[PDB]
């Protein structure tokens, strides 16, 4: 094998090498951000047909930032159905209602922790 | 030779103490071990909150509650009295084994290091230090800890008393209504010594 | 022939009074509430059942009432006498099912007062002070310092206790308290020379005249004040 | 009877671990000591800085450096993961016992009181301390340890995981550029419940 | 098995530590334990005050005051040059026991981890901490605690060095001087390398 399969959220551990001798294991790590979760493998082996045995980063999920409640007299929803960070996340006041500060936030990962763009808003009554 | 451990187990399926009486319905699962040093007791104590009314608690400026613990001659638990209601055993994996205690006496504090009602050496009766509860936004907030060990008797069975006051008293509070999820307290680690066995 | 409730607990007195100390700890007895009837006791229809019908403020849930006893104790929402100097409880008792019906029953108001505790340094709120001393003037007021303290008027946790951390080695300054306005108003005491050019800045630390509660003692760094002092150059004559 | 000791030896001859990610090879010497303490494991760590980039880390006054030690099933550290480079081992003096490890798992945080991916317990996998730093001026620098515990795995093999978080953000570093000679951290002493044998 | 504890007794009698410098006729009682943990040592100490001088201390802004150990090859105590002047011994029941010590050695701080004599290592003798002390109103005033490890020798007897430097500096004084009734410090456990048997 010359070339160690590279994927989205999953790097090879160590340097690459430019030839693999037949049999030889190559284990990944899950990228920062992304945590492991069982039982799909990540690691592989290359075979006589010089190619890698299949392999697929689905093993690694992305971080996903604190649970946010419906502010008080409001309703939250997920922007995109989810908590993986590069999301947002919505804030809807009811009809008596309205909203007072950031209308959507978005939850980035800084290093290797999710975190939302700011403190969720309240509904203050009209 | 596990009997050198006494404790709750980890993580009781079910809550396992009261610690706020205004409640019932036990409100909270209190983990504490206590383990043989040679002539001490290492203690490791925590708490993890169950019902709305404790884990509202990070809520609010101003905290503080207690777990009481007193132990008979014997040094079983007095569960009627003591906070935690479910008595204390040795280690059988991860779990509280079941039997009768092997020299339970030696886990209790010293009366001789520290004594009932002798005014002159109040102040050796007095533990402190600090444990941590790890916010939404992942920043860690200080709780003060007191232990008071064995000072004041209630009735004629408590020997031996242990009273664990968690508190706080800051300005901001540590979550806000809607961030607010449950109350854990990192563990806190104090040592004592302990009553001949 | 049962015992029926036909009729309901009397409560011993209309507006029920007490008082707890601010910071008091979880499950301090604040009161005791009671009520009785002339039914046959311990049976259904005669065991009193209290209920808090209300609480003004109504927010933080700073006290419990037992339903079986009757006693209003404080609970782990410790109590701060600055948010809320009193609370307000409309409460009732009941008998046989104990619980709240569609038929009124007698109510009655609880006033808890909230005790006041030191818990809070006073600060400076001048940041630039500075005097004029009139050369060789004996009982004159050298300046004054605005000290606030967000505890109770008027208490001893409140007044301002004022002492002179340095630069009044030669007694030449002291600082009385005013409890009108719980100021420092520094006084000389003694004649100045300008020709000396006696050097008469100096540097005090302010303090509650009541000790500080032990929340606070122990946190309590005493950082020094410092008020610079001018003389007078009176020209007497050449 | 050395098994009840799982440790990097004292003052290992060469550095040991390498935590700096933007520098290759091992720059600094990690101690680190467990302890099998009945149904808790005592665990005592510091770092001894080495490589210059990491002894310079004295002069920059927000500074934040992690270690990670990522064990498999068998409890046995996996080198290519961790920060820490060599296996640990039984104690034989002042130095590391060569052979295979008596019970490693028993070492290893358990996964009942510290869960793998749980959202619901995420507060109960972190212990946090304070440690010190020795300045020139012989004054402590104090220094926030962080410590989390087998929360989230990197791979197939990783079972257990201890991320050790040194950090301090302050107006004034601890030396100027002249003084710095090297950077030694207080030991760090904490305590967690341990996976059985 | 209690020849894993080397203590001065709980509550001796009469006061067995000589402190103050200015004064002579052991005038505190210094209560100390070290318990073998594996490859390390638990040390437990604290200090409860006798005579007057001492615990008037309490009634100052601005104290310090210094605990100094010497140990010899074999680990017993020099009586003559340490503050404590009564040798330690063995756990028996809550007093010490009489007879040769049984690895005195094993309880002492570690050479290797801690050497004497060197410049490059000076900042690896050093532990620090926090104790309290329980004012009569029931405030707890923090004290820094010093722990410095066999660095230097004074003489050729000794071999192994222990300095614990308590010292507070806070803005009033704990006590008045119709309060003070004895100067008791909150129990400092902290953990050192120990060397080989």
């Amino acid at each position: 094998c010359e070339e160690p399969p590279t994927f989205e959220a999953m790097e090879l551990i160590g340097k690459p090498k430019p030839y693999y001798e037949i049999g030889e294991r190559v284990d990944y790590k899950c990228k920062k951000g992304y945590f492991y979760i069982p039982p799909l493998a990540t690691h592989t082996i290359c075979d006589r047909n010089h190619t890698w045995l299949p392999v697929s980063d689905d093993a690694c999920y992305r971080e996903t930032c604190p649970y946010i409640r419906d502010p008080l007299n409001g309703q939250a929803v997920p922007a995109n159905g989810t908590y993986e960070f590069g999301y947002q996340m919505h804030f809807i006041c009811n009809e008596g209602y309205y909203l007072i500060g950031e209308e959507i936030l978005y939850c980035e990962l800084k290093g290797s922790v999710a975190i939302w763009s700011g403190k969720p808003p309240i509904c203050e009554k009209v | 030779d596990n009997i050198n451990t006494l404790w709750t187990g980890v993580n009781p399926t079910e809550a396992n103490c009261q610690i706020m009486n205004s409640s019932e319905s036990n409100d909270c699962k209190l983990i504490l071990t206590l383990v043989k040093t040679g002539a001490l007791v290492t203690a490791f104590v925590y708490v993890i909150g169950v019902s709305n009314n404790f884990n509202m608690l990070t809520t609010h400026r101003n905290i503080n509650f207690t777990a009481e613990l007193f132990f008979d001659s014997t040094g079983n638990l007095l569960t009627r009295l003591s906070s935690l209601k479910t008595p204390l055993n040795h280690k059988s994996g991860q779990n509280m084994a079941t039997g009768a205690i092997t020299n339970a006496k030696g886990f209790m504090p010293s009366t001789t290091a520290y004594p009932f009602n002798d005014n002159s050496r109040e102040k050796e009766n007095y533990i402190y230090g600090t444990c941590y509860y790890t916010a939404s936004d992942r920043t860690a907030f200080p709780i003060d800890i007191s232990v008071m060990l064995n000072r004041r008797a209630i009735n004629d069975e408590t020997s031996y008393c242990i009273r664990i006051t968690w508190s706080w008293n800051t300005g901001d509070a540590p979550e806000v209504q809607t961030s607010a999820t449950t109350l854990v307290t990192s563990p806190f680690t104090f040592y004592y010594i302990r009553e001949d066995d | 022939v049962l015992d029926i409730n036909d009729n309901e607990p009397v409560f011993t007195q209309d507006v029920f009074v007490g008082s707890v100390e601010e910071l008091s700890a979880a499950h301090t007895l604040v009161m005791k509430i009671n009520a009785t009837d002339a039914d046959e006791p311990n049976t259904l229809n005669s065991k009193i059942s209290y209920r808090i019908v209300s609480l003004e403020p109504a927010y933080p849930p700073v006290f419990y009432l037992n339903k079986d006893t009757g006693e209003i104790y404080t609970t782990s929402v410790t109590l701060d006498r600055e948010e809320h100097s009193s609370y307000t409880l409309t409460v009732e008792a009941r008998d046989g099912n104990g619980e709240v019906t569609d038929k009124p029953v007698k109510q009655a108001q609880v006033q808890i007062r909230i005790l006041d505790v030191n818990d809070n340094i006073p600060v400076v709120e001048n940041k630039v002070l500075e005097g004029m001393v009139e050369e060789n003037q004996v009982n004159v007021e050298v300046t004054r310092i605005k000290v606030f303290d967000a505890d109770e008027i008027g208490s001893d946790n409140w007044l301002a206790n004022f002492t002179f951390a340095s630069g009044n080695e030669g007694g030449y300054f002291h600082i009385e308290t005013d409890a009108q306005t719980n100021e420092g108003i520094v006084t000389l005491i003694k004649e100045v020379d300008y020709e000396e050019m006696k050097n008469l800045d100096f540097s005090v630390i302010v303090a509650n005249k009541a000790a500080f509660h032990k929340s606070i003692r122990s946190k309590y760094k005493p950082t020094p004040i410092p008020i610079k002092v001018k003389v007078k150059n009176v020209k007497e004559g050449i």
